């Protein structure tokens, strides 16, 4: 098997970096420009290295609010997994340091913007266009599941577009190395798996559930389960009934039924062949899986670029002051970071 | 017009 030697060689490089362990650089060496995104624990800005001149995407996390919400386990897993993995569809990490008040991570800047901002403007992507992006998630999940890793957060808000129209997966805040089961509640309400809501101890099969919700939102323009209150969305997820649009192809409908199967016995990705069932499907018939990994397939849509450092493909936000105190905030907790 | 509201992640 060709991919078996690939996943065996990839599991040797990942575990070598997994035990290689901090404070690569410092905040004084960056020029903050504009904010690219915001979250509950911090924001993501566009920074330029004052000396090297390269533009980067600095992710800031407040050390006090993370401790106040018991997110130290998820914080250490985001940094420990990012710098260890190596895949063309995963975002790259450069510098990781910390000061008195905030944790900092410096990633590869992806100026093409989110898939959310591009999907919401067009309305919906065509099935060949959707098959192009859906094929990259298959090879990415295949690589991550071989390392006993789970993502638990697949949504257009965490999928970026590079200079060649390919996907750059970011936001590893919910990544975790799990062999067996895990019992942590996390994800996106419109993308949560049924067993995650039922507190049933889920495995790597929840990433395949979010894959079906992702393809449905790209080909239609809305998730199959959505409403005002999150309790209304949960009533649709655990129900197991899905209403498909009319413009869907029947091969797309059948693949979504096998992926959105609330029954773990008949859900794709978690069977005998596993990921092989998704590649040999009638939908991914003309898909060149090797050329997708080699980035040789032509991109159907490439975003507009004004050079490195162009925040045109990112929505505007309100700028604030980066608050860095003089006192060390929870220094004993963030030591392995 | 289009109000592109981004979805956040739920914890706890
Ligand atoms: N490398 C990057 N290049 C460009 N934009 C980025 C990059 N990393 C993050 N962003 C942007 O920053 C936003 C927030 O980053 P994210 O990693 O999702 O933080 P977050 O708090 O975990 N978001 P969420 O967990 O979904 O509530 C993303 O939606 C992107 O728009
Ligand atoms: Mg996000
Ligand atoms: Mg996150």
């Amino acid at each position: 098997e060709s991919v078996k030697e690939f996943l065996a060689k990839a599991k040797e490089d990942f575990l070598k970096k997994w035990e290689t362990p901090q404070n690569t650089a410092q905040l004084d060496q960056f020029d903050r420009i504009k904010t690219l995104g915001t979250g509950s624990f911090g924001r993501v800005m566009l920074v330029k290295h004052k000396e090297s001149g390269n533009h980067y995407a600095m992710k800031i996390l407040d050390k006090q609010k993370v401790v106040k919400l018991k997110q130290i386990e998820h914080t250490l897993n985001e940094k420990r997994i990012l710098q260890a993995v190596n895949f063309p569809f995963l975002v790259k990490l450069e510098f990781s340091f910390k000061d008195n008040s905030n944790l900092y991570m410096v990633m590869e800047y992806v100026a093409g913007g989110e898939m959310f901002s591009h999907l919401r403007r067009i309305g919906r992507f065509s099935e060949p266009h959707a098959r192009f992006y859906a094929a990259q998630i298959v090879l990415t999940f295949e690589y991550l599941h071989s390392l006993d890793l789970i993502y638990r957060d697949l949504k257009p808000e965490n999928l970026l577009i590079d200079q060649q129209g390919y996907i750059q997966v970011t936001d590893f805040g919910f990544a975790k190395r799990v062999k067996g089961r895990t019992w942590t509640l996390c994800g996106t309400p419109e993308y949560l798996a049924p067993e995650i809501i039922l507190s049933k101890g889920y495995n790597k099969a929840v990433d395949w559930w979010a894959l079906g919700v992702l393809i449905y939102e790209m080909a239609a323009g809305y998730p199959p389960f959505f409403a005002d209150q999150p309790i209304q969305i949960y009533e649709k997820i655990v129900s197991g009934k899905v209403r498909f649009p009319s413009h869907f192809s029947s091969d797309l409908k059948d693949l979504l039924r096998n992926l959105l199967q609330v029954d773990l016995t008949k859900r794709f990705g978690n069977l005998k062949n596993g990921v092989n069932d998704i590649k040999n499907h009638k939908w991914f018939a003309t898909t060149d899986w090797i050329a997708i990994y080699q980035r040789k397939v032509e991109a159907p849509f490439i975003p507009k670029f004004k050079g490195p450092g162009d925040t045109s493909n990112f929505d505007d936000y309100e700028e604030e002051e980066i608050r860095v105190s003089i006192n060390e905030k929870c220094g004993k907790e963030f030591t392995e970071f | 017009t289009c109000s592109a509201i981004r979805r956040a992640s739920t914890i706890e």
